RNA sequence: UACCUGGUUGAUCCUGCCAGUAGUCAUAUGCUUGUCUCAAAGAUUAAGCCAUGCAUGUCUAAGUAUAAGCAAGUACUGUGAAACUGCGAAUGGCUCAUUAAAUCAGUUAUCGUUUAUUUGAUAGUACCUCUACUUGGAUAACCGUGGUAAUUCUAGAGCUAAUACAUGCUAAAAAUCCCGACUUUUUUGGAAGGGAUGUAUUUAUUAGAUAAAAAACCAAUGCCUUCGGGCUUUUUUUGGUGAGUCAUAAUAACUUUUCGAAUCGCAUGGCCUUGCGCCGGCGAUGGUUCAUUCAAAUUUCUGCCCUAUCAACUUUCGAUGGUAGGAUAGAGGCCUACCAUGGUUUUAACGGGUAACGGGGAAUUAGGGUUCGAUUCCGGAGAGGGAGCCUGAGAAACGGCUACCACAUCCAAGGAAGGCAGCAGGCGCGCAAAUUACCCAAUCCCGACACGGGGAGGUAGUGACAAGAAAUAA
RNA sequence: CUGGUGCCAGCAGCCGCGGUAAUUCCAGCUCCAAUAGCGUAUAUUAAAGUUGUUGCAGUUAAAAAGCUCGUAGUUGAACU
RNA sequence: AACCAGGACUUUUACCUUGAAAAAAUUAGAGUGUUCAAAGCAGGCAAGUUUUGCUC
RNA sequence: GUCGCUACUACCGAUUGAAUGGCUUAGUGAGGCCUCUGGAUUGGCAUUGCCGAG
């Protein structure tokens, strides 16, 4: 199989190292797991030491977080917007680490409505008292309002699906959101 | 070359046959070998044809239809013997065992009838060790709580002084 | 290569085992356990080569299956169990309660003790951390872990675990005037009293120890072992007390031995 | 060499596992001490760069050997070449000979490094093929 | 163990080499031979080719008995062929082909990694808002019976078992967070009753103060005094490392939901509603996590023969570095996309040769040095040359498999099948090197384990030589 | 020393002996050295101060570039 | 201000001394009746009791 | 010093030089592996769509 030694690599001084060993099993590699968008496709590979790695080729209903309130929920991944290095990876629609994706915000709207009560972009005494006690921090970014109006949100995955079998991330916000939006404004 | 249910090729072919499919016996674990086998369809190259009876005809063949074999072995498990003898819930299951004769065994006098063993019958030996295991669990919990209380006293003294 | 080794040849065996070079080709090859194979004595070596309670490898196995070697109060059956430093061997069919301690020259020797003082096993701690459920746990040099230890104990300290009844009953700190034995090195097996601790950046604390005769020497923190304080060694010392009896004085001792018969 | 805008790459250069919320304004910056008697430079405490492979405000750790040598080449990006010189022993002739070996160490934007300007480097885990050292202390000729 | 001599000339003194001289498990051969102790014996070319036998097997009362035997209590009750199951087979042993900062030697790091077994800790929590607590099916052997000339030749046909495989309540009680029937300030208004709340994965965030010591404001709100509003020794989590985002605790979600026992053998102890009901011991085998150990994998510095009639080498198709990703158990241009042109070198880079495995070490010995080191110890490589892969913690394993290349073999001409640089023995190359022997008794290894096995290993047969003692006299 | 050949056979590590008196050729006698061992062929080491840092030699025996500049390299006055 | 005690203390090396950790065998070499020796790591007491020990 | 005869040593050389082994160019490509498919057969559900697998 594919090897990861430096014996085949040319030395730092320019000399080419001759063959010394046959390919060993403590240095083996494996094929990439380009997990495109589709119905959940996860299998198992027995890695060295008896452990198991969960691969991924298609993933649905991933996990994404919201750090302002510290709430994470399962959401359905729609599509991939940007990915650094080769941009052709976006065209072939593969999910990897550090690649922004588009997500739905219907569960976020439902949780926000059932928590704060006061609807964004317009009896029950205990509910009203809770709303009054938790009113004041309901303000959100203008970008966070436009995404709710448009029904789609930008999220960044912070997990490797080819290693752990999950595509987990967080909602993009702040200066990173501004940088990414200004990066993709001339492209879209 | 033996049979192979699945291969549609109308002649013998070779494949990296695995122990999961029939016509193999592993010499050691993780062993796969290349062997030749025939297809799943029938041609003119066959010499012995294996067939099964579905429904008997009007006439009876004297050699096979008349002759029948008896079932010389019976149930072993508690569920198997219960379904074999259709006994009630409390019917002394130990009294429904099959007894054989040992006249050819050259026993001479008083032929010692031999019967198989019955499995999965409730015996108080297993319950004793199960209770002991639960005993060990409760002893572990009580010891954990006792040493936790001792360390709680130690931590209370330390935070006090 | 391709996996672990199960055969240890002789001559390559540790020198302090004092195994005969002839009469065989291979060494006992201590099995994995609580002590490193380079710093442990196999049970067969201790019972046969060091104690002569059985000859050749066969009779020693017979008594081990006979369930008589209650090491640390429990009977084991491994003929090559890695019995490390400060181990107790209690043969209750005979009454002996042997102790495993370094001698003056740095080799294991017979340290038979009474029934008392053979229950608690003095052990150095390795590190202190926090375990599951927010609780502290301690790990010793003999591969033994203690749950809920004394909060006043730090690394490179001493405990006296009771064994069988278990649990730490007493602990000893690491500071000046404490009696310290050297576990390994070129100053093997000699107790003194730590007087100076020299700090070196990164690692390699240097411990200066003064013996009974006030001759002075130095060792490493990873190789020291605190047993007692200002002449209050809670454990018994073997013959010679581990001072540093040199060759020039051992010659006089041998001459005096000759001038006795 | 020349410090540019930190967000001048395809990916947003960011300090991992640091977040800004409404309660805590702006983005806090985290720093650590490498140890072994060294001190964290002030501009590393208050700078702009990220430098994931830096002993400060980064992830690499300092452990192992500590060497000293003169940097010869700075033309490459964020790393340099250290030239260590020593005298070899010939038992036969009872004399010395000059022997040199070129190192390969990583330089943070925290240190302004040019030719000459002997520095001190320390082991910082393999970084790129032949880079296993990082510059920690610089005894500059200007100061 | 600081040593010489003969040879140029008619004769002399030098330079100079030749020769004599002495040593070497350093090799062979020639002549000769009555004994013991001790140690080695196909490396030098053919890491060339092999008929034949062996070298890896393993069971306690305690994983399965219906022996389809046996010697002698109506589920069996003693032996047990036969097999499945678990483990080892990655340890030993052989050889030195390849290998020139490669191996190896000394010295560091893994705060950049994995690990079967051993040791020590770890588990009143699984399901219902009607759940088995004891439960599914297949799977050997036996049994008739078939094809191939022989196969480690199997399927066809009846089944029966698992500490194999696949499911499945167990244990309370207390407490916590959410959904909310309800009133009447009886705080900031919380709880009747319903659910998750053990353990394990990933994601984000908070606390992670602690070298010590005073105040001005805002929010939810823990003790509420004596409702002015106070607000503390502490509930603010805590500890450790030279050094961290380290260990641990709290918050919000996910898991084709990991573990949390459907197993065996002996002591028949004690009870009263007397059911033949309750309860009580000594062991063994598995299983989650952590530490440790046995190992492995990278990795810092320094040290390698000859060659300039090799002076420039490396970047195409990775050569030097940055970002991001993939892969790996793990760092890393190991790989991929983009961005820069970099790195070494007269202190000899690079290329080539080596009749070069490296070292501990051996021979000679004033000292300095020179030569050798396949070989009883350590590390590396190989099992005809490559390449790929399953199993297994650990192999790119060859007494594991697969395909090509060069060989050998039975063929009925349809096919089948291998690897002694293992122990013996055969052919050939050869100046050059041994038995187709006995044994697990000693050293140790493997396994379910006092009981089995081990061409590892011990012993012996053969010699002219490797060292030590001495017949042929008196 | 005694017999056979007579630049022939041959001996012989080098010098070297043999053309009718051969202490060096082949036969006998005896003697010398080691000893159950001795010789021969090859590799290597000491001698080799003929590899020389210790520790060579360069006018005539082998050996100072025809001469000069010049960078690596080597060596570098005294004084704290 | 200033003083004493402990720790750090070479701007930066080369050099010299000592210590640490460091495989054994092998080399030198200490002890020791394989009849000496190549060896090996044991071994010894103790003639008048035989002692179910001591000593290295 | 040229010419000699011989045993033997070395060099160049037409033959667009031959015969092995590494280093590379171009073409093709066995083999195992990862992945996309395919559901004889096992099928619980006169019935008939759904859990499924080698």
């Amino acid at each position: 199989g594919i090897t990861r030694d430096s014996r085949h690599k040319r030395s730092a001084t320019g000399a080419k190292r001759a063959q010394y060993r046959k390919k060993r099993k403590f240095e083996l590699g494996r094929q990439p797991s380009n997990t495109r968008i589709g119905p959940k496709r996860i299998h198992e590979v027995r890695v060295r030491g008896g452990n198991k790695k969960f691969r991924a080729l298609r993933l649905d209903s991933g996990n994404f977080s919201w750090g302002s309130e510290g709430v994470s929920k399962k959401t359905r991944i729609i599509q991939v917007a940007y990915h650094p290095s080769n941009n052709e990876l976006v065209r072939t629609n593969t999910l990897t680490k550090s690649a922004i994706v588009q997500i739905d915000a219907a569960p976020f709207r439902v949780w926000y409505e059932t928590h704060y009560g006061i609807l964004m972009g317009s009896k029950s005494k205990h509910v009203q008292r809770k709303h009054s006690a938790r009113l004041g921090d309901s303000k959100v970014d203008s970008a966070l309002e436009t995404q709710f109006a448009a029904g789609r949100l930008y999220a960044v995955v912070s997990s490797r699906p080819g290693q752990s079998g999950r595509c987990d991330g967080y909602i993009l916000e702040g200066e990173e959101l501004h940088f990414y939006l200004r990066r993709m404004a001339p492209k879209k | 070359f033996p049979m192979f249910q699945g291969v549609l090729l109308p002649h013998r072919v070779r494949l990296l046959l695995r122990a999961g499919h029939p016509c193999y016996r592993p010499r050691r674990d993780g062993e796969r070998k290349r062997k030749s086998v025939r297809g799943c369809i029938v041609g003119q190259d066959l010499a012995v044809l294996a067939l099964a009876i579905v429904k008997q005809g009007e006439q009876d063949i004297p050699g096979l239809t008349d002759v029948t074999v008896p079932k010389r072995l019976g149930p072993k498990r508690a569920s198997k013997i219960r379904r074999f003898f259709n006994l009630s819930k409390e019917d002394d299951v130990r009294q429904f065992v099959i007894r054989r004769e040992v006249v050819p065994k050259k026993e001479g006098k008083k032929p010692y009838t031999k019967a198989p063993k019955i499995q999965r019958l409730v015996t108080p030996r297993t319950l004793q060790h199960k209770r002991h295991r639960f005993a060990l669990k409760r002893r572990q919990a009580e010891k954990n709580r006792e040493e936790a209380a001792e360390f709680a006293q130690l931590m209370a003294k330390r935070v006090a002084e | 290569v391709r996996g672990p080794k199960k055969h240890l040849k002789r001559v390559a065996a540790p020198h302090h085992w004092l195994l005969d070079k002839l009469s065989g080709t291979y060494a006992p090859k201590p099995s994995p356990g609580p002590h490193k194979a380079r710093e442990c004595l196999p049970l067969i070596v201790f019972l046969r080569n060091r104690l002569k309670y059985a000859l050749n490898g066969r009779e020693v196995k017979a008594i081990l299956m006979q369930r008589l070697i209650k090491v640390d109060g429990k009977v084991r059956t491994d003929s090559t169990f890695p019995t490390g430093f400060m181990d107790v061997i209690s043969v209750d069919k005979t009454g002996e309660h042997f102790r495993l301690v370094y001698d003056i020259k740095g080799r294991f020797t017979v340290h038979r003790i009474t029934a008392e003082e053979a229950k608690y096993k003095l052990c150095k701690v390795k590190r202190v951390q926090l375990g599951a459920k927010g609780v502290p746990f301690l790990v010793t040099h003999d591969g033994r872990t203690i749950r809920y230890p004394d909060p006043l104990i730090k690394v490179n300290d001493t405990i006296k675990l009771n064994l069988e009844t278990n649990k730490i009953e007493s602990f000893i700190k690491f500071d000046t005037s404490a009696q310290v034995m050297v576990t390994g090195g070129r100053n093997m097996g000699r107790v003194g009293t730590i007087v100076h601790r020299e700090h070196h950046l990164g690692s390699f604390e240097i411990i200066h120890v003064k013996d009974a005769l006030d001759r002075e020497f130095a060792t490493r923190l990873s190789n020291v072992f605190v047993i007692g304080e200002t002449g209050k060694s809670w454990i018994s010392l073997p013959k010679g007390k581990g001072v540093k009896l040199s060759i020039t004085e051992e010659r006089d001792r041998r001459r005096a031995l000759k001038g006795l018969a | 060499a020349t410090e540019l805008v930190v967000q001048s790459e395809r990916a947003f250069q960011k300090q991992p596992h640091i977040f800004q919320n409404a309660k805590k304004g702006a983005g806090r910056r985290w720093y650590k001490d490498v140890g072994l008697g060294f001190k964290t430079p002030a501009e590393a405490i208050y700078g702009e760069y990220v430098d994931k492979k830096c002993p400060f405000v980064g992830q690499v750790s300092i452990r192992g050997r500590i060497l000293t040598g003169t940097v010869v080449s700075t033309k490459m990006h964020r790393t340099i070449i250290i030239r260590r010189e020593y005298l070899h022993f010939i038992p036969k002739y009872n004399r010395y000979e000059k022997r040199h070996k070129n190192l390969a160490a990583h330089v943070s934007p925290a240190f302004r490094i040019n030719e000459g300007d002997v520095v001190t480097v320390g082991q910082c885990r393999p970084l790129s093929k032949t880079v296993r050292f990082n510059v920690l202390r610089v005894v500059k000729h200007t100061e």
